[PDB]
């Protein structure tokens, strides 16, 4: 057993809050600089947000651990500002150090705290709009949806996944009650194309199965039939043997198939579609002996994709072949194959107008460095507009929101005071860190900047001017068109203001004599 | 370089780090000093205010420490703590500035920024209250009379300083009575109730023997023409290489000297005040017994201190050798009175003598030396605090809390300022909150409730209101009976702002060489 002191303690709390908290604060947006991941393998990765970087970073102080638990919610519900609380955290938590260093409670100021956090909080509800419609949003989508396919994989913003993963929420956003998630909506990474190269499926691509397209590529109706079971012979997608007694028997073996091909076809059309999944994959044979006979097949597929193909259809699957259904076939609006990749075949196209619980943007990326990055940057726009199809209210925040809700609770400090007095007043500094700790990141004084603002505030509060994320001359929100959803800033004023209270639970500083042992 | 970083950290090391331990500010607190000196001695120490007069500290930044506690003293005649209290009040700010890397120019200005407006504010919570008014003088001095080593004689100390004041004011309002137009005269024996307020020039100086002139028509003057006589002024031919030719000239000096005093009396000289210089003699030793025989006040090789006065005073010019007479420049005085009182003490009072209209002169008495210097101390605040009430009209609070009331303010100040120096400024003025809980802090054990409060307790009590630091509780510190004129705390601000600021400047070292 060994026990230390709760200071002691609190200083590995701000050892440790310190270059996490730094970590973002030169890497906070574009005029932030990138993070670098080199691994238990040695492998070099660049790297986003916290939680991307937080989780590859190999978390060692209790802090470090608790950072990654509480920092993934924020990219879970609004995708951003999980950069930000990782910098609140330690702002305010390395001055609530030096508080508690002027011999000052982490019991009484926390409160405050998180007493300040509603009043800041409603200082927020104060910022900017409180609505987003369906065709307003997509402006501010847009600007987003610069901002977020203007940031990493390109900074060109493509307005394809632009609107295209906004249409996916859009699609999904109204059928869940102003309600999406991120399986209800889906990223397909699969390359064959550039970023430039992408797609909104309404359900899912498959790479069609084919072994000649001579014998005939068929898709038709809109309808898949979902099938576990054979659409032509059957085979566990491993070796199988096939023999013949005589020479002219190898005939009639395809006359089975030939036969099974149609008895299959006419057993499973009849239900539906004629396009049957079948998880079997089969031999080049018989595959294309049925494109050859009619109506092809999809072999060779993921127990999964069934799955997931009837799961997005809302029906089953057809386990049995012996069995069949047409819930158990597919629902779905379109199933096209269409030509996939530059690279490969034709992808089946189940896009679900029968029933669709998913939509799904699909992306070609011309590495998956780059469809990956593209992957890893959309999930961000796409969460926030899932906080906007619930609660569509976005506040102009980055300097514009910070100082301002800083201001009030620096203002509200000497109104309340006491314990709260220096815990507003240290909670409002935090704040104004971030976009004074932008032109850190950014090439100006993070002082003069905040100043310069400080300055605006004073003239104007809730400005739709802000600093400059893009390092504008200008120095906007609105016309810098960085925003967040008022969910998320809150919800991120939340989660710092949750840690640094974490920090305090209970009184427990003992160990068996294993902490972090 | 590192050098100019450092050393203004270490500036900022020794001058702060002295500052906080010169905070028990006031207060019964804090354990009773001996002190074994840098280079060794055994000091036994007490109210850091003296201590701050007779700390020694060797630093770079530590030199600037004693002035600054010095000034606030001749600025006030309070607040000697004062100043410092809120020195490391200033020298704290500093570093987070240059922790958040502000530079120290852009720093320097922050401090007049907050000496700008942070007198206004103080100004803003200066209760105004007249300069002439024997009840504000009264008063004002009261609170510092009272809080004074004698709160008895107050009662007869402060008429004096109101009376030495309104005598050496300005009529209606003024800066004046300055503490070198009164002259605060000490006399071994009398009573602190014999403790004499004199509107005129009383020079402290001791009057020749006794039972010469008390009478009037003097002529007091510093005068530096010699007695002649043989062996005085006198030329001489005669080496002694016998005992007759000693004494010879003996016999003929006495008698010349003595026939000179004459002159000197019959130049009407009941004082004169005697050249420091001599030749052999100047005025010799049988001179004095003989111009004391013609009751001519003399004091031979009179202090420098009461020839500056009654030049000063009087407007006393020299005089011409006593065989030529005199030029009557020995200054206007009609009494040359030496005062015995206790039995004790040879006081000249020269009254009537030419003034200003200022120059009160307090003749401060008592059993004892101690017993003097009891009231002595305690009537110089008593005049001090008028004189800051003269100097300025105000009543703020003493003890430092209105310091608190500045700093909710200059904080916002700042806040509207909006600039880099709002960050600059504002750090301090914060900071200068700290000193209430530093005067109570150095005694005891269980600490922590009271500091932290009392800037809240202020702040809570808003701008309007807040903690009595000596009398406890919360009520508005301005009019308590815990006071100060405003010119006692603003001057605080002024040579801290600009001593500490001086440390911003400081690049490197050099030592002249």
């Amino acid at each position: 057993k060994s026990r230390l002191m709760g200071l002691e303690a609190l200083k590995s709390h701000i050892m440790a809050a310190k270059a996490v908290a730094n970590t973002m604060r030169t890497s906070l947006g574009p005029n932030g600089l990138d993070k670098m991941m080199v691994d238990k393998d040695g492998d070099v990765t660049v790297t986003n947000d916290g939680a991307t970087i937080l989780s590859m970073m190999d978390v060692d102080h209790q802090i470090a651990k608790l950072m990654v638990e509480l920092s993934k919610s924020q990219d879970d519900e609004i995708g951003d500002g999980t950069t930000g609380v990782v910098v609140l955290a330690g702002a305010l938590l390395e001055e609530a150090e030096q508080l508690l260093d002027r011999g000052i409670h982490p019991i009484r100021i926390a409160d405050g705290y998180e007493q300040a956090a509603r009043v800041a909080i409603e200082h927020l509800d104060k910022i900017s709009d409180s609505v987003l419609v369906d065709i307003k949003d997509t402006e501010p989508l847009i600007q987003t949806a610069k901002t977020t396919l203007g940031s990493k994989v390109v900074n060109s913003c493509h307005r394809q996944m632009a609107e295209i993963a906004v249409n996916a929420v859009l699609t999904v956003a109204d059928m869940e009650r102003r309600d999406v998630d991120f399986e209800l909506i889906k990223v397909e990474g699969k390359v064959g194309g550039r970023l430039e190269d992408t797609k909104l499926i309404k359900g899912v691509i498959v790479d069609k199965d084919f072994s000649h397209p001579q014998m005939p590529k068929k898709v038709e109706d809109a309808k898949i039939a979902i099938l576990t079971c054979p659409f032509e012979p059957p085979k566990p997608k491993t070796k199988h043997k096939l023999d013949v007694t005589s020479v002219e028997d190898y005939k009639a073996l395809q006359k089975y198939e030939k036969e099974k091909f149609e008895e299959m076809i006419q057993q499973i059309k009849e239900t539906g579609a004629n396009l049957a999944i079948c998880q079997w994959g089969f031999d080049d044979e018989a595959n294309h002996l049925l494109l050859q006979n009619n109506l092809p097949a999809v072999r060779w597929v993921g127990g999964p994709e069934i799955e997931l193909i009837a799961i997005a259809t809302g029906g089953r699957i057809v386990p049995r072949f012996s069995e069949l259904t047409a819930e158990k076939l597919g629902f779905a609006g379109l199933v096209q194959e269409i030509s996939f990749g530059t690279t490969k075949d034709k992808m089946l196209v189940i896009e679900q107008c029968k029933n669709s619980r998913a939509v799904t943007i699909f992306i070609r990326g011309g590495n998956k460095m780059i469809i990956e990055e593209a992957k890893r940057s959309l999930h961000d726009a796409l969460c926030v507009i899932r906080n906007l199809i619930r609660d569509n209210r976005v506040v102009y925040g980055g300097g514009a929101a910070e100082i301002s809700c800083a201001l009030a609770v620096s203002q509200e400090a000497d109104k309340c005071p006491t314990l709260e007095q220096y815990a507003m007043r240290a909670f409002a500094d935090a704040l104004e860190v971030i976009p004074m700790a932008l032109s850190e990141n950014s090439g100006m004084n993070p002082i003069q900047t905040m100043t310069e603002v400080r300055a605006r505030q004073v003239k104007e509060m809730n400005p739709a001017l802000g600093i400059d994320c893009l390092h504008k001359g200008t120095n906007d929100m609105k016309q810098q068109h960085v925003i967040e959803t008022l969910i998320g800033k809150k919800q991120q004023i939340s989660l710092a203001t949750q840690m640094v209270r974490m920090i305090l639970k209970i009184d427990d500083i003992r160990k068996p004599g294993e902490s972090e042992e | 370089r590192d050098k100019p970083a450092q050393i203004r950290f270490s500036n900022i090391s020794a001058a702060k780090a002295v500052a906080d331990a010169i905070r028990t500010s006031l207060g019964p607190k804090g354990m009773d000093k001996m002190i074994q000196d840098g280079k060794g001695d055994v000091t036994i120490t007490n109210d850091g205010a003296t201590i701050l007069k007779q700390m020694q500290v060797l630093h770079p930044a530590a030199r600037m420490l004693v002035e600054l506690s010095k000034a606030q003293d001749i600025e006030a005649g309070d607040g000697t703590t004062s100043v410092v209290i809120i020195a490391g009040s200033l020298l704290d700010s500093c570093t987070k500035l240059l922790q958040k890397g502000i530079h120290p120019t852009i720093i320097s200005e922050s401090f007049q920024k907050a000496l700008e407006k942070g007198i206004e504010i103080l100004t803003d919570m200066s209760r105004p209250v007249e300069l002439s008014d024997r009840e504000t003088l009264l008063n004002s001095a009261t609170t510092s009379l009272n809080s004074k080593v004698v709160s008895q004689y107050s009662s007869l100390l402060s008429p004096m300083s109101v009376n030495a004041v309104m005598k050496v004011i300005d009529p209606a309002t003024a800066t004046s009575v300055d503490l070198r137009d009164i002259k605060i005269v000490k006399k071994l024996g009398g009573t602190i109730d014999d403790c004499e307020l004199v509107e005129g020039l009383v020079l402290t100086q001791k009057v020749s023997n006794s039972g010469i002139t008390r009478v009037e028509k003097a002529k007091i003057g510093l005068i530096q023409f010699c007695l002649s006589a043989p062996k005085t002024d006198m030329d001489n031919q005669i080496v002694v290489s016998d005992y007759a030719q000693m004494d010879r000239v003996l016999r003929e000096e006495r008698a010349y000297i003595l026939n000179l005093v004459k002159q000197i009396k019959k130049t009407g000289c009941n004082v004169l005040l005697i050249q420091k210089s001599i030749l052999r003699d100047a005025l010799s030793d049988l001179a004095l017994h003989f111009l004391n025989k013609m009751k001519i006040m003399v004091i031979k090789d009179i202090e420098r201190e009461d020839i500056e006065f009654i030049c000063k005073t009087i407007g006393t010019k020299p005089v011409a050798h006593i065989d030529q007479f005199t030029a009557d420049m020995l200054g206007s005085a009609e009494l040359a009175e030496e005062v015995n009182l206790n039995g004790s003490g040879k006081l000249l009072k020269i009254t009537g003598c030419a003034s200003p209209g200022k120059t009160v002169t307090i003749v401060v008495r008592g059993s004892n030396k101690l017993v003097i210097e009891e009231a002595e101390r305690s009537i110089h605040d008593a005049l001090c605090v008028i004189r800051c009430l003269v100097k300025k009209r105000a009543l703020i609070a003493g003890g430092g809390a209105p310091e608190i009331e500045l700093a909710l303010r200059l904080t916002e100040y700042s806040r509207t300022l909006s600039g880099m120096e709002s960050y600059c400024v504002r750090a301090f003025a914060d900071a200068m909150e700290v000193i209430p809980s530093t005067l109570a802090e150095n005694a005891g054990l269980n600490p922590i409730s009271t500091v932290t409060e009392l800037r809240n307790r202020h702040a809570q009590g808003e701008k309007t209101a807040g903690i009595n630091v000596r009398k406890g509780g919360i009520s508005n510190i301005l009019e308590e009976l815990v006071v100060q004129p405003l010119l006692v705390s603003v001057s605080a601000l002024t040579l801290a702002t600009e001593t500490v600021r001086s440390i911003l400047k400081i690049d490197d070292v050099v030592n002249t060489r």
